């Protein structure tokens, strides 16, 4: 659980900050900004590192593989480019979205890549060469993040509409409509295996007959609540209130026992959803808060923010 | 007797379905009952919000056998509205032994509450239709229907209606032959007591949620009582025709407040009196239409609080800026100005992102607006009339806080062939969407895209009821009730029968879907409006935005020129300063007196349209987008005309630097040189006037903020008015100037100023009369923000247009065209200019262009033209025109586009005479005349070019006179510019003379 | 420390560069020179940004404040000109001041603004309103270099009168006056608290009773010869030589242990105070080197020169 004292403030951006994430391996962290500038900060020591230009417009999302040797990143530039991270040159570019993409990442199995855009619908390329060869298609209105599972079998999508789609990869099938949110859909988050058993104490939630419980997500909305579904049956297991604005990330702890988000009420919350015990707040930035991320075996945490400047917080 | 002191629940309080027993309403509804379960059709007359509607209703649900179905009676309603709704509800027109009329369900009879009933209007010779059959159908007990002209007897068939006293403005008297066989009730406003009494339960009810506040519960109510009262012997209806006030205002204001403590946990004294005095500033303080009413009412709220509150503390209650909202917390809490701006500046730079590129200043004024309309779409059925002139940002507002609140907004596309059909398939689009797969749908109207009056009475039934009846007919019908099973499976609820569906879809509808319509303050219109559609008056909140005050004029001056350098540390203060600004500083910096002087200045477009009105024609009406436009031009205008000063005062001191170093060349010489002095010489001639050039370069720094905002405000205001008054405007505007001690070069004529002789050439060369006005005219068709309206008598901008944009390719086009559409698009996509003429018939379609609803999408701007959404080219201009002088342009059209009157002057009138006299008369003379005009502009063309490139070259040299090249350059330039100077002489001595001459008599 | 290879050698000016400076928080360097223009230029990709051609006459100096955010340039015109970095336009123009004004600095409280020039006296200016109230006079010829401390408590200033004055900024006394060099001083700097210790062992200096060893300035001047100057005790502390011309820049290394100078000599040398171990000297233009410049946490240097290219070098 990070606290008050933040470790570094890294501000370089001229623009305000979209996305920050953590390389998987080594002990660098990236943040993707509105000056088509993917700066690469060190959270260790709090320097700087190398940024990476390449993009005519705003990245909205950045994503590594499983091994962290590839960076797929999407643009306002209706551009999704993906980055040799050993060598920092964009090996390839691939087009075909009708407005900005706002959402990328890279399927677990490491061979293809998902974006979500404006246009409506979500496009699915191959690694090796750059071709579209799956779109989804169902939602009604701009779709804001597309996130797939742990083992890449299913993904999910969230929209303007106000709805979230849990789609199936090998089939195209709109698996589940999950639509309960009152405004539109900022963030959307899986839930690790190793949280499985806990969500169903949490919510007591019954088992079905294979003993799987059922894959469990969450959905962050401008409503100013995070709920949680259950995929396997598409209901909505319970709800979170408490943001005093419009949820942008929402995730959950590595060890299965709270959630982290991070809304525009300049706030990161920590909650608890298994006894309700902690609601931790964190006066995180002087302007509103576009993402969070937390390192997986590492205790820091990672926030942006549209005040241009990063955070970087201790867990103790 | 028969009065309990009911208790009503802490939750529910003020609920549709809830009234405290009073004397009047015991005995109204036993009245009521008796008359009902006699089957005798009745009427209720009383003030609007007396309590009819609730009465029949009470007085209904003890009759178990008893439905009712509702009624809503407008201006313009005819026996249709009727016959549809027993074809909706009464099915069985069944016709054993005589043809009957029955609804489906069996042994329940059928209450037709019909309210204003009086409204539809009486044709000529004094007859209401739909009231004479009414008295038929009740009299003969049936009526002939049209299809086979046989007679239908009603079964099972009541009518009540509701109304009010003829008294009323806009109400008719019934006929006496209808009054025979319906009984009237007359239903009072509650008495002060009865006030009390009713709303001092509901206040009761309500302060249980906070156990603190309980021994408040009987103060409060009275204050609002008495506050009440003022408001109804204050604001009468004799004033205007939307001063009424009802207990209604009273329950919606306790709903208010008990809303605004329903999630909060402990509240003193203090918030909630500021509750209550925010809820009567959002009920009485909105729908007033001057400030002197509201400066009383804010006097009264604060008295009345004060007195019914003798220990209080009147500053944390009572601050100035009573705001509220339930964006920055969670919980509706009261919000400081300054967060909230700040926050919504943030929001509102998502937004552009989001939709709507536009930029918008956030002043005072807009806060308050954006508040009240987040609190309507709120609202379970929340339905919003915003008053304010054209242009102030009601249709943005509405979309930026639909926006916030996820409403999908949906407008209609008006166009010249839109009618009913259109307006009912648009109807049936929101409904479907709204109704079935539920969404949120912030339906936006205009008093323009209103064409027909069935527009209104539709609008009409779908805000009163909730839902049109019999717009999904046939084949719709079916095809909705299936989208409705559909849609109640996914959300859970097992429904088969027919009405159980139209009944969860009437409530979807009714929860899902906010309209909002936007109305022009139009003087004798508001009683018309609420004539042709009570409901707008009713069950519509009216939110009066008025135009911009000069406190939000002078706000937006400031924002936008924060970038100007205004400052001027030796301001002198003058001994008197006229104020127009309510909070000007008294010692007030530069800046704070030219957005004085700006304010002053769209306050005196405003006198002068007045004058003209009183003594003239057409006028046409004032916006606060003519105040943007103006503000724009002078910063445009600041930034170009500063840059320039600044480059040629950089090229004249280099040019003097470089001949200083020559004169220290030749006289280190000195110390081959013919040559140099000869030079020396020639050259120190023009440096006299270069060192008075650089000299007076501070001066025209010090004039360069009040030439400025006189030439912005020239064209980008007085571009309707002929010569007369658009000098009188200027002189007006001058005389201001110096009275503030502003700085602006005088005996400078602004079309010399606005536009060089480079420019002016070529327009003259493109057919384009000699004279001050046309200058000006091209000057405004030159720089422009809105698209111009060129408004010629005679053709000759239209030619002059042509050929100036000749080269691009420039495409003729009209409305009436019926390929207008798609050359439209083809400029939309290819970026060539367009020229459109027949404004008149104006097609509504480029409403978006006009007012540039683009969207960034990387790269590209993106424009929707009615339903289809086409990329814009950056090089796409597109002008309108007519041929008409004396015409009216709709309203919408008023404000979106700049204006440029081709009038005649008497002196271009003269001038033309002249020339055309001298043609006929003296040939000869005329093609002198001619050919010394075009052979003194080449001169002048030659002199600007060989004096700039002079200095071109002078600044390019960077070494010394020893080049070779720099002393031919400069002797041939002097040589040429001698002998120029010499032909010039020559043809304005002895040639142009005679000239005058010949042409004097 | 910078070392032979230029990474890039950006040249895009008409006229001598004048100076060059980095940008405190974005990765910007900026460039006046005497084209009356202002271009600002990227010099981690060696890329163009924007060209500010307000200015009437040749700018001379030109200085950010801490956060970034303003930027105050001096030029010929007898004008100085206050440029916000947000909008790339002048907000201020303050006149007055009369001749050629040679320098203009941002005090590190970042209200007020200090400018010296050929009219023998140096103003001070509110960035709030622009208008003189306080006016030093003393210096008997033309101000070349004006610098403020750390603090903002005092002021520097070096002349034509080869003296080079340390001004009180509260009442206005002349601090001290040390006048020792042989030719005219050009250029001076304040030392970082970091390297305040150092100059302890580096010079004997001995400690007063408050401990402090006492504030230090430089003094570059065109007798070849650079002093460096203790203002608490008004005496020469150490006089370094070696430079074949005119010293046009002397500024401290980030890290308190080497001395970087920029003179007429076409060459830039890195010596060491402390030990004299390092008189590393580059060529570092073709022709005259006008001013140099370390960025604070980038190993980046940044030198302009009269041949109208500014070279940037990389410290290793
Ligand atoms: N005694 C009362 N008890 C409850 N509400 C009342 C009472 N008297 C007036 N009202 C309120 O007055 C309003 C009357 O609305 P309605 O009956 O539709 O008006 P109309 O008289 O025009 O038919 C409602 O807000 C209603 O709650
Ligand atoms: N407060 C404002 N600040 C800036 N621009 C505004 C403001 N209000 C309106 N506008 C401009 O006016 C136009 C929108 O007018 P609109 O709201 O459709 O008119 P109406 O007031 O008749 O509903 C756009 O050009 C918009 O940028």
């Amino acid at each position: 659980i990070p606290r008050p004292p933040e470790k570094y403030a890294l501000s370089g951006h001229r623009s305000p900050v979209t996305r920050v994430i953590f390389h998987p391996v080594f002990s660098v962290m990236v943040s993707a900004s509105e000056d088509a500038t993917i700066k690469v900060w060190d959270y260790e020591t709090g320097d700087f590192e190398r940024t990476l230009k390449g993009h005519t417009d705003s990245v909205q999302d950045i994503s590594f593989d499983h091994s962290g040797k590839l960076l797929a990143s999407c643009s306002a530039d209706m551009t999704i480019k993906l980055w040799d991270f050993q060598g920092f040159e964009c090996i390839r570019t691939m087009h075909g979205h009708d407005h900005n993409v706002s959402s990328v990442a890279i399927m677990p199995n490491g061979d293809h890549i998902v974006s979500a855009s404006r246009d409506k619908t979500i496009k699915m390329w191959e690694v090796q060469t750059g071709y579209c060869v799956k779109t989804f298609t169902g939602h009604r209105e701009w779709v804001r993040m597309v996130r797939p599972n742990q083992d890449g079998t299913l993904i999910a999508s969230c929209s303007n509409d106000q709805t979230v789609r849990v789609w199936v990869v090998a089939t195209k099938e709109c698996k589940a409509e999950l639509r309960e949110h009152e405004h539109v859909v900022e963030c959307i988050s899986w839930a690790p295996e190793s949280s499985y058993s806990s969500i169903s104490e949490a919510t007591g939630s019954e088992t079905k007959k294979s003993g799987k419980p059922g894959p469990f997500l969450l959905s962050g909305s401008r409503d100013k609540t995070i709920k949680m579904w259950d995929v396997s049956t598409g209901m909505c297991l319970m709800t979170l209130v408490g943001h005093d604005n419009w949820v942008r990330g929402v995730l959950f702890h590595s060890g299965g026992k709270f959630i982290l988000s991070c809304a525009d009420d300049k706030t990161l919350r920590v909650w608890d959803y298994k006894n309700k015990r902690c609601m931790k707040t964190l006066n995180a930035h002087e302007h509103f808060v576009t993402s969070l991320d937390f390192h997986k075996t590492a205790p820091y945490v990672v926030t942006g923010s549209v005040d241009q400047t990063v955070k970087v917080w201790e867990c103790r | 007797a028969k009065v309990p002191q009911i208790e009503v629940e802490t939750h529910k309080v003020a609920a549709p379905d809830v009234v405290v027993p009073t004397l009047d309403t015991v005995r109204h509804e036993a009245l009521l009952y008796t008359w009902l379960a006699e089957h005798k059709p009745l009427v209720l007359c009383g003030p609007p919000g007396s309590g009819k509607t609730m009465t029949l209703f009470s007085a209904l649900r003890a009759l178990p056998d008893m439905e009712v179905v509702g009624l809503n009676f407008s201006s313009a309603t005819t026996p249709e509205l009727l016959l549809k709704t027993f074809d909706h509800y009464c099915e069985y027109r069944r016709t054993p032994n005589g043809v009957v009329l029955a609804p489906v369900q069996l042994g329940k009879w059928l209450v037709l509450f019909c309210d204003e009933i009086n409204l539809p209007d009486m044709d000529k010779y004094g007859t209401q239709r739909v009231i004479s059959f009414i008295r038929q159908m009740v009299e003969h007990g049936g009526f002939y229907r049209t299809s086979d002209q046989t007679w239908v007897k009603l079964e099972r068939i009541q009518f009540v209606g509701a109304c009010n006293p003829p008294t009323d403005p806009g109400r008719k008297p019934l006929s006496h032959r209808f009054l025979r066989h319906v009984p009237v009730v007359y239903v009072d406003y509650p008495g002060p007591a009865s006030l009390t009494q009713i709303y001092g339960t509901f206040n009761r009810a309500m302060l249980r949620l906070i156990p603190s506040l309980r021994t408040y519960a009987e103060p409060l109510t009275a204050a609002m009582v008495e506050f009440y009262t003022m408001s109804q012997e204050r604001f009468t209806q004799d004033t205007q025709p939307h001063y009424i006030y009802s207990p209604r205002e009273m329950t919606r204001w306790v709903r208010g407040i008990f809303e605004a403590l329903r999630p909060l946990e402990t509240l003193p004294v203090e918030g909630l009196i500021r509750i209550w005095a925010h809820e009567a500033l959002r009920l009485f303080q909105d729908r007033l239409v001057e400030d002197e009413e509201r400066r009383w009412t804010d006097e009264n709220i604060d008295t009345v609080a004060l007195k019914h509150f003798p220990n209080i503390d009147r500053e944390k209650a009572m601050s100035r800026p009573i705001l509220y909202s339930n964006w920055l917390s969670k919980d509706y809490i009261p919000v400081d100005q300054e967060e909230l701006r700040d926050y919504v500046k943030a929001r509102l730079k998502v937004f552009y992102e989001e939709e709507l590129d536009v930029p918008l200043v956030l002043f005072n004024e807009v806060l308050d607006h954006v508040l009240r309309i987040d609190r309507i779409f709120r609202q379970p059925q929340g339905h919003l009339l915003l008053i304010g002139v054209s242009g102030a940002g009601k249709t943005t507002l509405s979309r930026f806080v639909a926006w916030m609140n996820g409403l999908s907004v949906y407008q209609i596309k008006v166009h010249r062939k839109y009618t009913g059909e259109d307006f009912d398939e648009d109807l049936r689009t929101v409904l479907r969407r709204s109704g079935c797969k539920n969404e949120k749908i912030a339906f936006i109207m205009d008093e323009s895209n209103v064409l027909d009056s069935g527009f209104l009475e539709r609008m009409n039934t779908l805000l009163a009821n909730g839902e049109v009846p019999g717009l999904f007919e046939g084949d719709e019908y079916a095809t909705l009730m299936t989208q409705c099973k559909e849609g109640a499976q996914k959300e859970g609820l097992m429904l088969d029968s027919h009405e159980e569906l139209y009944k969860w879809f009437t409530s979807q509808v009714i929860r899902n879907l906010h309209v909002v319509f936007t109305m022009n303050p139009s003087s004798e219109g508001l009683k018309d409006r609420a004539a042709t559609s009570p409901a707008l008056f009713n069950r519509c909140v009216l939110n009066w935005f008025g135009d911009w005050s000069t406190e939000a004029l002078y706000q937006v001056g400031k924002e936008f020129t924060s970038k100007m350098d205004l400052e001027k540390p030796n301001y002198i203060v003058p001994d008197y300063m006229p104020v127009v600004y309510d909070k000007l500083p008294q010692p007030p910096s530069h800046r704070e007196a030219i957005v004085n002087s700006c304010v002053f200045v769209h306050q005196t477009l405003h006198q002068a349209n007045a004058r003209l009105a009183k003594r003239g024609g057409r006028t046409m009406a004032i916006t606060p987008r003519h105040y943007l436009d103006f503000i724009n031009h002078y910063a445009n205008l600041f930034h170009e005309k500063r840059s320039e000063l600044e480059e040629q005062q950089m090229h004249l001191n280099v040019g003097l630097r470089k001949i200083k170093e020559t004169v220290d060349q030749v006289e280190e010489l000195r110390r081959k040189v013919n040559r140099s002095t000869a030079l020396l010489k020639s050259l120190s001639a023009e440096r006299e006037r270069w060192e008075k050039t650089s000299e007076t370069f501070k001066n025209q720094m010090s004039t360069i903020a009040g030439d400025c905002l006189l030439s912005a405000a020239f064209i980008a205001y007085a571009g309707y008015f002929d010569q007369q008054m658009r000098q009188n405007l200027f002189t007006t505007w001058s005389h201001h100037l110096q009275q503030a001690n502003i700085q602006f070069r005088t005996d400078i004529a602004r079309t010399e100023y606005l536009s060089n002789a480079d420019e002016r050439l070529r327009w003259q060369a493109s057919s384009l009369p000699a004279d001050d006005l046309c200058t000006e005219n091209a000057i405004m068709l030159k720089r422009f923000n809105r698209y111009p309206l060129i408004i010629d008598p005679s053709g000759q901008a239209t030619e002059f247009i042509m050929n100036e944009y000749k080269d691009r390719k420039i495409t003729r086009t009209s409305f009436l065209d019926d390929a207008f559409r798609k050359n439209l698009e083809s400029a939309l996509r290819f970026g060539n200019p367009l020229l459109v003429q027949d404004v008149e018939s104006y097609d509504p379609v480029l409403n978006p262009v006009l007012n540039r609803e683009v969207r960034r999408t990387g790269g590209r701007v993106l424009i929707t033209l009615g339903d289809q959404d086409i990329d814009l080219s950056p090089s796409f201009v597109i002008f309108l025109s007519t041929r008409d002088p004396t015409v009216e342009f709709p309203p919408d059209l008023c404000s979106r586009v700049t204006f440029v009157n081709f009038t005649v002057t008497r002196s271009s009138l003269q001038s033309q005479c002249l020339n055309e006299v001298l043609k006929a008369e003296r040939p000869d003379v005329d093609e002198k005349r001619s050919d010394l005009l075009k052979l003194q502009g080449e001169f002048q063309l030659r002199l600007r070019q060989l004096e700039k490139s002079l200095l071109q070259a002078l600044n390019e040299v960077k070494g010394r006179i020893l080049d070779d090249d720099t002393i031919i350059t400069t002797l041939e330039n002097l040589k040429r510019e001698a002998a120029e100077v010499t032909r010039k002489v020559e043809e304005t001595d002895i040639v142009m003379q005679e000239v005058e001459t010949v042409s004097q008599q």
